[PDB]
């Protein structure tokens, strides 16, 4: 899940 | 301070949630809403999104038995005034949004009501019992106002304005019975209902005023 | 820091405390339900878990005196709407639960109540004495909530689901008179009970849905909203149910009649066929053959066509033969379309076909008298139109169609066909008796008149009603599933009905039979306008079931 | 060091992977479920989610070609029999599931299977060629099971439970031919399956369960052990269902018939009652008045009575009317109890009780012929035993009774009296048509005969026949639900019945029609040492239904 | 803490002294019952000792005059259930009772 | 739990 919103923001 | 008797317009009194306000739920409704593009009527210092604005009133009975239904709405963007202005030169809608409910009534009165908050597939009708779901119950003799929000579940990444899909609904119903002890003529109150959007709502895509749709305008023309 | 007025829906209020809650309850509790292994479902920050959730709402009146019952309680999973979905996977619980109350009054009225916590072994009715157990008195000012724990004390290590065992009860009573000092119409308040599992009830041991079901464990669903609306039928008659009719004398039914035992007094299975039976006397009076009535008569206990029992053949109707002769038709008798049968080939006789009036007489050779009880009767058939011709052979046989209708002489109706007075019934049956002001009902239905077979609900002419004792889906249910394990004798199982403007209580004895809490009243209940049916649970039979249709 | 011989029920085997298996499908399945708040029911350390329960057996023979399809399964939460239990209580679901297969071979044999994961858009089918996409070869001669993960590739952010919308399907496919280097009797193994809950698997948002209940679903409550063993009837004949009758050729039921969308196109309720309608000619053939047949018709698309349709009287049967005339008694008639009523008042001819013949007819005044469409036909009554006067009046009305029997000329049975080709059908509706092997079946019940009213089941003179098209219980529940979102066009729900020696399929389509792969066998099935009866699910229509009795 | 307007088994409430509750009372009380033995049902744990339990109930019109009696009792093992229960297996006794009162009125009333 | 057993043991 966190990986998610971490490549969305990066 | 002021005491408790007058309240400001950017006041919402005490904050109620029942179950379904969670940080993921936002984190992502904001996320997956970017697929409209940037957001449009996004400015968290405007006068027409930090201040509540007037939307119903409805009437409560003393011969209002327990389990009816006394006001709902379906999420949409007509339950604000300026929301409903802008939404006419917009094709796209998220997030969610607040809703203020000032009882006039007296210390004198009994009585509670409940309000709950309804998952999308669920069909409103006659066998829906709304004491099973996480509830929130509000005296007859409160004098502050109690906010209850409502946020935004959905299956899809956004909601089209033509074709919004599946949406929650806010349910309020008669908990226990009023009662005004000294009887007579005297046998209802009133309240008042504001709304306000959420932090997290926003629009998408510009459109034409005033275009045509795939689903239907109010009959009320 | 936020007012009283507003009530958050984890918020239990103030915490009312009662002896019987212990710290050597709780932890004995949980080392011997140990047995059944490691605890299921016990995640404390589910949402099922840490919200109160509607349970019921009674009235407090200034004319209760001091000791009268308001409200009781059983202990167990079905009070919470949540433990009694999750019971469909599990073999075993233990634990408790906690009850919130919100007493809707204001600050001018005067009056206290008392709430108190009874162990297992001790009868609920009226004559308990709440006062004289440990107990908490709350006022009638009360403007936060107050919730008191109804702990688990029970002689097993655990209890299984089809079969728990003694359980407590929460019983709240009035401690003095509720006041009102400007005197007049406003005398009454509401109080309001919300229900949360503790925080240490559990589940033991999983096991197959598809073992015993939800329809073995409790009679709820056997009566639903579409049984009462517009699907059900009646057991006598097999028509639509309209209405709720009243009783305040008393009856006994025992045909097509189940208990809550799987068991049956009566001579028929619970479906509607035709009735056939062989060796029975034939005749005719008079000599003319032409525009005759014919006679029909065989003897109690020699119908050998039924596993269950010999009285009558299946599907005989359970009312007295009404005598009638000459060119006049009966009032209130089962009529239906038929003929007799030659018992050699089963060949029918094609221009004996008429409607027959069916019913127990005493002497059929002889004078014609209705008869009650079957023993030494006999059943008897009687077309009520004129014939052609007759069969006086001794072992001819009868030939009748499932369903009936009235004998009505004009085309005007009458009052319900089957009254208490003529109900034939096989002895070693109980009757249905008032328990206090709870009286016993049957189920209306339009039933259609050999006088007018055209009138229907509304009509001009007036509405004829038949009645039966319990609807057809429920005793078709009773008949596949045991339910000793959920009754006490003594107790009723109480099922709410609300209708646009009022709502009203029935319950459902052992014995089988129907119950409400009307009086002596005689009015027909119109049952046109409901709306939701919802289970209660077991209650005291010295208990009035609340009726207001307002 | 355990052997390979012995396999744990935590024990997955060798894992099988697939390239549809990817981190970011799990990243993003997680971080888009949780729209609908925290996941519910995700505890590691319980019993119904590390142990693996029963699912399906299939059977692998040696004269399966290459590419040939053996099993298939779609996504559902239905898989597995407690997370089937936990969708009662939520609103949403999302996640994968994992599927252990276990080959019942020994070490001489040879072949080998094919796996893969059918992503969603794409047709289930023959000529689905499986090898093509990415997939895993499994030999026979394998000991430890293999397990194979099917993940949630959907284009939702999570599955409503009514709507849960494309999901994909697991296949598994024929790689190579099954070879015994032997050679006889013994070509044949069995693979048994089974289900466990994946990691990521979870629910979201808790309601009532008084919500949307478990009948408005899936139709897998609908037939259950008691509606084919004791319980359940016809709905033609509201008889007793005895056995199953394959046609080989096709029908087409219209009359009280329910389809998978609540809807009919018949003119009957789901209820069996009195037949009444008004203004009809009556007539009667010849000038005597004593022993003479009755006659009375009435135009179609007249009968004000039904809020459904007009075309006939609600109860009216669906049968084509046999012609006939003088002192015979017809073939395959439906025949039933009644007379002729005044339409002034309603007050019946009493002498005018006989059973009569209803049909449909082509011209009722002049010759007579049986006819299928109901457009320009007409609803015709006439008594097949001679009857007393005859009323000629030009508005008068019929009353027949709810149930009927067989109109037979001797005392020895014949075949099933509906047969395929005399059906009486509005226009528009579907007709049931053979489906590769698999074929329509019928309903069979015992129904009693009018040249013998003693005969049973099992006697001497032969066993008469009826048949329907669906049992009274399903198209009953299928006018209170909508089963819109269960079952695509091209596609059967699937019960298997086990009996005392062998075991059968069958499958019920969008249409309302019921099915088994028999072939163009004609032999009725016994179905008396029925034993249970289990759901099944959604499976593809060009897939043979397995039909061994031994 | 519970808000006043529910109450505990084992709450006394207020406490009222008027002037004849003394230590030497009870100091005098203690020895001087010795005579009949060691004493017996003497055990500040048990539940029957420690709850309050049901006596009596009575009524307050608005007709009665000031110096009326409206209740009264002899000191007595009968005005507790509990100890009338265990009364009839002793044959003597030594001590005082306590005894709580509710008034179920409202806000408005005088008197 | 353990309560129940440590006084059973002691």
């Amino acid at each position: 899940a966190a990986e998610f919103f971490e490549g969305m923001v990066h | 301070s002021v005491p408790g008797t007058t309240t400001d317009g950017m006041d919402p009194g005490v904050v109620a949630t029942t179950s379904v306000v969670t940080a993921e739920n936002s984190s992502a409704s904001v996320a997956t809403a970017g697929i409209g593009g940037p957001p449009q009527q996004v400015d968290q210092q405007e006068t027409w999104r930090t201040n509540f604005y007037y939307n119903d009133v409805f009437t409560w009975s003393v011969a209002d038995a327990p389990g009816s239904i006394l006001y709902t709405v379906q999420h949409s963007p007509q339950n604000n005034p300026f929301t409903a202005v802008l939404s006419q030169m917009y094709a796209g809608w998220a997030g969610g949004m607040q809703f203020r409910f000032i009882v006039a009534g007296s210390g004198v009165f009994g009585g509670r009501l409940v309000a709950a908050v309804i998952p999308p597939g669920i069909e409103i009708g006659p066998g829906l019992e709304v004491r099973q779901f996480p509830h929130v119950v509000i005296d007859a003799r409160s004098l502050e106002p109690v906010t209850i929000t409502m946020p935004d579940l959905r299956p899809n990444m956004y909601h089209p304005t033509g074709d919004p899909g599946l949406v929650p609904t806010l349910v309020l119903s008669v908990y226990n019975n009023l009662i005004n002890p000294f009887g007579g003529s005297t046998s209802a109150i009133q309240v008042t209902v504001e709304t306000r959007p959420s932090e997290d709502f926003e629009f998408v895509m510009i459109r034409a005023p005033s275009s045509k749709t795939v689903d239907s305008i109010s009959p009320a023309g | 820091s936020v007012p009283g007025t507003t009530t958050d829906g984890m918020d239990p209020g103030v915490v009312a405390t009662t002896s019987v809650v212990t710290a050597e309850n709780s932890s004995a509790s949980i080392a011997t339900a140990g047995i059944g292994g490691p605890p299921q479902q016990v995640d404390q920050q589910e949402t099922w878990r840490t919200n109160f959730y509607y349970n019921d709402v009674f009235t407090w009146s200034v004319a209760d005196a001091p000791g009268s019952i308001l409200y009781t309680v059983q202990h167990s999973p079905q009070n919470n709407p949540f433990t009694a979905v999750l019971s469909q996977m599990y073999a075993g619980w233990a634990g408790g639960m906690q009850f919130r109350f919100i007493v809707a009054g204001s600050g001018v009225f005067g009056g206290r109540l008392v709430a108190a916590v009874i162990p297992p072994g001790i009868e609920i009715g009226p004559g308990l004495e709440v006062r004289q157990f440990p107990h908490v008195v709350i006022d009638a000012r009360s403007l936060e909530p107050v919730t008191i724990t109804m702990p688990d004390l029970r002689p097993n290590m655990y209890h299984p689901t089809g079969d728990p065992g003694l359980v407590p009860t929460l019983v709240l009573s009035v401690y003095n008179n509720l006041i009102n000092p400007f005197g007049g119409s406003t005398s009454a308040i509401q109080v309001t009970v919300e229900t949360r599992p503790s925080e240490d009830f559990e589940f033991v041991m999983i096991r197959a849905p598809s073992s015993k079901t939800v329809d073995s464990i409790s009679p709820a669903g056997l009566l639903t909203t579409p049984v009462l609306t517009g699907v059900g039928n009646d057991n006598r008659w097999n028509g639509q149910i309209v209405g709720l009719q009243p009783v305040p004398g008393g009856f006994s039914t025992c045909n097509r009649h189940w208990n809550l035992n799987g068991s049956t007094y009566g001579w028929s299975s619970p479906r509607f066929a035709d009735i056939d039976h062989r060796r029975g006397s034939a005749s005719y009076p008079g000599n003319n053959a032409t525009n005759v009535l014919q006679f029909w008569y065989a003897n109690a206990g020699s119908a050998i066509d039924n596993p269950i029992s010999q009285v009558a053949p299946d599907g005989f109707p359970d009312m007295s033969f009404v005598p009638f002769n000459g060119p006049g038709i009966p009032a209130a008798g089962w009529v239906g379309f038929g003929a007799i049968w030659n018992s050699n080939s089963g060949a029918p006789n094609v221009t004996t076909v008429q409607a027959y009036e069916l019913g127990f007489a005493t002497g059929a050779p002889g004078n014609l008298q209705p008869t009650t009880n079957t023993s030494g009767s006999q059943t008897v058939a009687k077309s009520i139109y004129a014939v052609v011709t007759g069969t006086a052979q001794n072992p001819a046989g009868l030939f009748v169609m499932a369903s009936g209708v009235i004998s009505t002489p004009s085309a005007n109706a009458i009052t319900y066909t089957p009254q208490p007075d003529r109900i034939v019934t096989t002895p070693g049956t109980p009757a249905a008796a008032p328990v206090g002001k709870n009286t016993p009902i049957m189920f209306a239905s339009v039933v259609r008149r050999t006088g007018d077979v055209n009138a229907t609900a509304g009509s001009a002419n007036g509405t004829q009603y038949g009645t039966g004792s319990q609807p057809l889906p429920v005793t078709i249910g009773l008949s596949l599933n045991n339910y000793s394990s959920a009754l006490m004798p003594g107790q009723f199982f109480v099922w709410q009905l609300t209708f646009a403007s009022g709502f009203m209580e029935i319950g459902l004895s052992v014995d089988g039979y129907f119950y409400a809490g009307t009086g002596a009243s005689t009015t027909l209940i119109d049952l046109t306008e409901l709306i939701d049916v919802r289970p209660v649970g077991p209650r005291p039979s010295k208990s009035t079931l609340v009726f207001n249709l307002g």
